[PDB]
């Protein structure tokens, strides 16, 4: 019933300036007030933002004061925020929630969120590079291969294998932010040595803000 | 402003267990408190309000409870479906309105051995001039695990960089990832690579080594 | 029609010393908190115990709004629990407090080139103020075994203070205009209300 959609997100320079949007649907929006949250990869939940029922004396928050702005739509059903001069401490995924209570006020409906990275660097695809099994196949004993995905921005890649037909054993590392800016992340998976000389073992990363897709295959290893 | 503080950061109980977190507030706020489930990747649920009220559809194994400064949220019976970081946030002084620092609940298992692989980097990546050792840590319990470098038998430090998964959904086990960057001259100039592993299944530290 | 006689106290020409807050009731309107904080900087707006976003949908019986002037640093102190020389020997809220703070600056209005002198606060008192209590004596205080006999002078003080408000001061000390709302719901048809 109560659905909040959230748009908007992306790669902002520092200084620059960007707006996000939130639909609305299942109530009546003139009677409740709106609220936006942000919750910053690492760190918990932070509060932004709060606009009253039709809006009006908007409240925000301190090192957010001066720099956002928060607005809303009744007839679109629409929450907009307009974020001016980001700083690199902006970076997080935004959700806007509802008011409710007599008195008092809590957030009972969220959204699913939206992704802002805010960094000087540039948009950039990832390389891809194989992680070959072992060549000391055995008789069972699992074996592990994958794909190093390597010096990209900014988050996320999807990383599928065989074009998403394998599910079982695979572990995605989350990205972890390089000394250069850029991210990197590891993807493996665990099979069967009787597979090796079998399977045609391809990762599939796919990285949309660059739109690079990257279909990789990890063969066993030569001589 | 309020400062909330909660109660233990981190935990690890079993199904079914009664698993209690706390949350203190720097002053009184009566009963203007909640509590908020969140899972990785997903977005917050609401589940207790005002101290000791349960949402629609929530179950009612969960209970909120307290007055004044110290509050406290129990689940009787802990599921496979509340494995979550739970806040507490005081809506008594706003704005601004002020989120705990999070409570991760961990569902408990056996010790399992870390299965240890290592990764040489590869000829495609060795041409681009950087050199990326990997080494894999698969399905173990629990988190604490020491992973050491060692290039001719000498520990390295400050050049690597770890990734860890969180619980898995299926067998509640952790994976560990250990990439050490080096250039490729540099790469070049030494021969043995091994990573070593301390962990508490294992009864001595176990070494996976190769040659350039 | 019928709105609440906001403007009078916010807007009014020379507020009151914070040491003799000066207390408006409010009763028999329509209150429209929507031309109150406009949102600006330096100027605060926290509301304890009863939420800012539904204010202008809730039903109170008595509506009390107390008006001083202090300086930027002590503007926190106006808030339950706190303590200090406005918290303890001037202004003291209730622990129990169901209201809201507005605080705004204005270097413009109370300063002027020379000083503007005309705001005091109480430095010393035998005592703590209980939350709502006003204490406009202006005895010697007594800080010696000696009694003062109505003069000052060794181990006897002025209990008043003046602050001294000039448009060349530091934001800490710079006058802000303070105005508490009190809300108040007792046991008769409540009559200030909102849309
Ligand atoms: C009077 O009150 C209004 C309320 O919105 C405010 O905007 C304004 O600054 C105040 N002062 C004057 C001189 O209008």
């Amino acid at each position: 019933e109560v659905q909040l959609v959230e748009s908007g997100g992306g790669v902002v320079q520092p200084g620059r300036s960007l707006r996000l949007s939130c639909a609305a649907s299942g109530f009546t929006f003139s009677s409740y007030g709106m609220h936006w949250v942000r919750q910053a990869p690492g760190k918990g939940l932070e509060w932004v933002a709060v606009i009253w029922y039709d809006g009006s004396n908007k409240h925000y928050a301190d090192s957010v004061k001066g720099r956002f702005t928060i607005s809303r739509d009744n007839s679109k059903n629409t929450l907009y925020l307009q974020m001016n001069s980001l700083r690199a401490e902006d970076t997080a995924v935004y959700y806007c929630a509802r008011d409710e209570g007599t008195m008092t006020t809590y957030f009972d409906y969220w959204g699913q969120g939206t992704l802002v990275t805010v960094s000087s660097a540039s948009t950039k695809g990832p390389s891809v590079f194989p992680l070959a099994p072992s060549s000391k196949s055995t008789s069972g004993g699992t074996a592990a291969l994958g794909c190093l995905v390597k010096d990209y921005f900014p988050e996320p890649v999807t990383v599928s294998w065989n074009s998403g037909a394998l599910t079982s054993g695979v572990h995605t590392f989350p990205a972890v932010l390089q000394s250069s800016g850029l991210y990197s992340l590891s993807s493996v998976v665990t099979v069967p040595s009787s597979s090796l000389g079998t399977q045609t073992y391809i990762c599939n990363v796919n990285h949309k803000p660059s739109n690079t897709k990257v279909d990789k295959k990890v063969e066993p290893k030569s001589c | 402003e309020i400062v909330l503080t909660q109660s233990p950061s981190s935990l690890s109980a079993s199904v079914g267990d009664r698993v209690t977190i706390t949350c203190r507030a720097s002053q009184s706020i009566s009963s203007y408190l909640n509590w908020y489930q969140q899972k990785p990747g997903k977005a917050p649920k609401l589940l207790i309000y005002d101290a000791s009220s349960l949402q629609s559809g929530v179950p009612s194994r969960f209970s909120g409870s307290g007055s004044g400064t110290d509050f406290t949220l129990t689940i009787s019976s802990l599921q496979p479906e509340d494995f979550a970081t739970y806040y507490c946030q005081q809506s008594y002084s706003t704005p601004p309105w002020t989120f705990g620092q999070g409570t991760k609940v961990e569902i408990k298992r056996t010790v399992a051995a870390p299965s240890v692989f290592i990764f040489p980097p590869s000829d495609e990546q060795l041409k681009s001039g950087t050199a990326s050792v990997v080494c894999l840590l698969n399905n173990f319990y629990p988190r604490e695990a020491k992973v050491q470098w060692k290039v001719d038998n000498a520990l390295q430090s400050g050049n690597s960089q770890e990734s860890v998964t969180e619980q898995d959904s299926k067998d509640s086990t952790y994976s560990l990832s250990s990439t050490l960057t080096l250039s490729k001259a540099d790469y070049e100039k030494h021969k043995v690579y091994a990573c070593e592993v301390t962990h508490q299944g294992l009864s001595s530290p176990v070494t996976k080594s190769f040659n350039r | 029609t019928n709105l609440c006689p906001f403007g009078e106290v916010f807007n009014a020409t020379r507020f009151a010393s914070v040491y003799a807050w000066n207390r408006k009731r409010i009763s028999n309107c329509v209150a429209d908190y929507s031309v109150l904080y406009n949102s600006a900087s330096f100027s605060t707006f926290k509301c304890y115990g009863v939420s800012p976003t539904k204010l202008n949908d809730l039903c109170f019986t008595n509506v009390y709004a107390d008006s001083f002037v202090i300086r930027g640093d002590e503007v926190r102190q106006i808030a339950p629990g706190q303590t200090g020389k406005i918290a303890d020997y001037n202004y003291k809220l209730p622990d129990d407090f169901t209201g809201c703070v507005i605080a705004w600056n204005s270097n413009n209005l109370d300063s002027k080139v020379g000083g503007n002198y005309n705001y005091l606060y109480r430095l010393f008192r035998k005592s703590n103020l209980k939350p709502f209590e006003r204490d406009i004596s202006t005895e010697i205080y007594q800080a010696g075994s000696t009694p003062c006999n109505g003069v000052e002078g060794f181990n006897c003080y002025f209990p008043l203070q003046s602050y001294g408000f000039q448009p060349t001061n530091g934001v800490g000390y710079q006058p802000y205009r303070v105005v508490v709302l009190s809300f108040e719901l007792l046991h008769a048809p409540a009559t200030v209300c909102g849309p």
